[PDB]
């Protein structure tokens, strides 16, 4: 459960991501494939080489989904129902993997937006990503 | 299981780490991000706000001793279990720290390194530190 | 996120607990202290012997809280805010321990209400207890 | 770390377990309760509903081989790591099963035992099986 301050913090931080958001999605995907190679088994038909254009494209879509979840932070289960259909019902992604992509996003933000990545924002962002992960791995349809 | 190039990457970067400030920052952020970890540090005074934790003198002092131990594991990277045998015993029999919290501290350290090094903390550098922190988390689990 | 069927399942199952609910709370507390002795460090001034009357009393209160959470399953963060104040802010109970009491409750129900503990109800009950645990370990005040 | 009385409790009860039905039930309930575990059994046919999983002939057959392995660890309770060395290798290098799923299956087995034995599955009996399933989960983690 996000506090009201947690919600202010997430909105302000992600708002500072701006038009770098797809670029940050792709970096997070590249950090997750290198640091945790077992995650590549979910993308068998993707080119997963450095600078791959399919990873750049997928990074942009993951970022867009997170912008939408930030805009609908009070009603995320309704906002993310199609993505929960894909991750929990079709792909059957193991929840351990959602902890690994959340870490790689936090590392990406710490490395690119240090002045925004304070201890309080880190705590709010970690809570927001855990909440997004819970919806995506739940079957509530 | 570090390659000779991963061993070198990790050493180059540890050289440039402030050993007076990074441990405190890592320990500080653990208490703020996973707020139940503060139950283990009730003798450290005021931990009520993020800024109280981040300025607490006992958090900074203790964070130095934690980073000392990470430094010690980087020197004995092929024999981590032994290096941390005495410490695995304090965390378990004397303190009972559930071993998931050891992995949480390693991941907070990797983020503090990202925060200080920026572009230098490249995906290949992070992939090697992920191996190091997993090693240390596994040698502290009794 | 609980499905609508998950919510029907939980209501029907817990409704069958009835007036045995405090009795089942106390058994679950006794199974957690024996199976996982580290949980006793949260209750330093309790008699935690077999048939203890303080465990019987605490078992009744935990069951009552779960009945209230079942009645307010659609709005649990509001219904459980005082208990979240105690577990997350005052006690600082580690979330690993909420997985251990949830298991001991499921074992207690499987042993006493077998005909109700079908695979679908087990799945719905596991989701409900994980959702209660998330509120109790969150600081959203 | 079982006492001689915990070893005896655990053996008395395993005697009375149906070795044709309990493994299937445990494996069945794992696929229904933690629905992502079905990705590992896509070659087993229809897993779409709880009743499809619970009647699936390949789930029942496989559940027998899982319970065989638990039975084998109960016979070699002092040397679990060895008993499960070949099996730790299939789950990891060939299948990559995250080790949290091994603990989830042990806890589903303890609930299936509770469901079949009722009052016999006393708090002292459960406390001893919790030790056994933790042992087996730890020897399968590579
Ligand atoms: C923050 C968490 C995540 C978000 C917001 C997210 C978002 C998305 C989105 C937007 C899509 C594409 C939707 C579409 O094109 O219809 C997608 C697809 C996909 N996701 Fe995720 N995702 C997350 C985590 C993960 C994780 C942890 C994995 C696995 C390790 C994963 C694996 C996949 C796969 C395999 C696809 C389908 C790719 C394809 O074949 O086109 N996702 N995700
Ligand atoms: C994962 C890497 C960790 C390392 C390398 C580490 C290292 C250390 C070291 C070097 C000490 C001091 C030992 C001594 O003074 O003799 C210590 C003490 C301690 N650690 Fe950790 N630790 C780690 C994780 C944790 C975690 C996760 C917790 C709790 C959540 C924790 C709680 C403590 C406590 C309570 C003490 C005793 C400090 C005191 O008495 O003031 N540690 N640790
Ligand atoms: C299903 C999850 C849980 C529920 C519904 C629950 C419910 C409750 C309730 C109703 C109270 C008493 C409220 C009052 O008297 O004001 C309480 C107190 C307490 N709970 Fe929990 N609880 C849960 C999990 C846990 C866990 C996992 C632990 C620790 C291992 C724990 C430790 C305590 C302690 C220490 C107290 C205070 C006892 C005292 O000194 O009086 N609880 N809980
Ligand atoms: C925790 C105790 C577990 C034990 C004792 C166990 C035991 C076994 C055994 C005996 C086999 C057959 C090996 C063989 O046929 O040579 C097997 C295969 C397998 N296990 Fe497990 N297992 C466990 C947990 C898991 C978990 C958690 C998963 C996945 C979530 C899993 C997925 C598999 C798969 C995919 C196979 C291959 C089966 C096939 O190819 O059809 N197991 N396991």
């Amino acid at each position: 459960v996000l506090s009201p301050a947690d919600k202010t913090n997430v909105k302000a931080a992600w708002g500072k991501v701006g038009a770098h958001a797809g670029e940050y999605g792709a970096e997070a995907l590249e950090r997750m494939f290198l640091s945790f190679p077992t995650t590549k088994t979910y993308f068998p038909h993707f080119d997963l080489s450095h600078g791959s254009a399919q990873v750049k494209g997928h990074g942009k879509k993951v970022a867009d989904a997170l912008t939408n979840a930030v805009a609908h932070v009070d009603d995320m289960p309704n906002a993310l129902s199609a993505l929960s259909d894909l991750h929990a019902h079709k792909l059957r992604v193991d929840p351990v993997n959602f902890k690994l992509l959340s870490h790689c996003l936090l590392v990406t933000l710490a490395a690119h937006l240090p002045a925004e990545f304070t201890p309080a924002v880190h705590a709010s962002l970690d809570k927001f990503l855990a909440s997004v992960s819970t919806v995506l791995t739940s079957k509530y349809r | 299981h570090l390659t000779p190039e991963e061993k070198s990457a990790v050493t180059a970067l540890w050289g440039k780490v402030n050993v007076d400030e990074v441990g405190g920052e890592a320990l500080g952020r653990l208490l703020v991000v996973y707020p139940w970890t503060q139950r283990f540090f009730e003798s450290f005074g005021d931990l009520s706000t993020p800024d109280a934790v981040m300025g607490n003198p006992k958090v900074k002092a203790h964070g130095k001793k934690v980073l000392g131990a990470f430094s010690d594991g980087l020197a004995h990277l092929d024999n981590l279990k032994g290096t941390f045998a005495t410490l695995s015993e304090l965390h378990c029999d004397k303190l009972h720290v559930d071993p998931e919290n050891f992995r949480l501290l390693g991941n907070v350290l990797v983020c503090v390194l990202a925060h200080h090094f920026g572009k230098e903390f490249t995906p290949p550098v992070q992939a090697a530190y992920q191996k190091v922190v997993a090693g240390v988390a596994n040698a502290l689990a009794h």
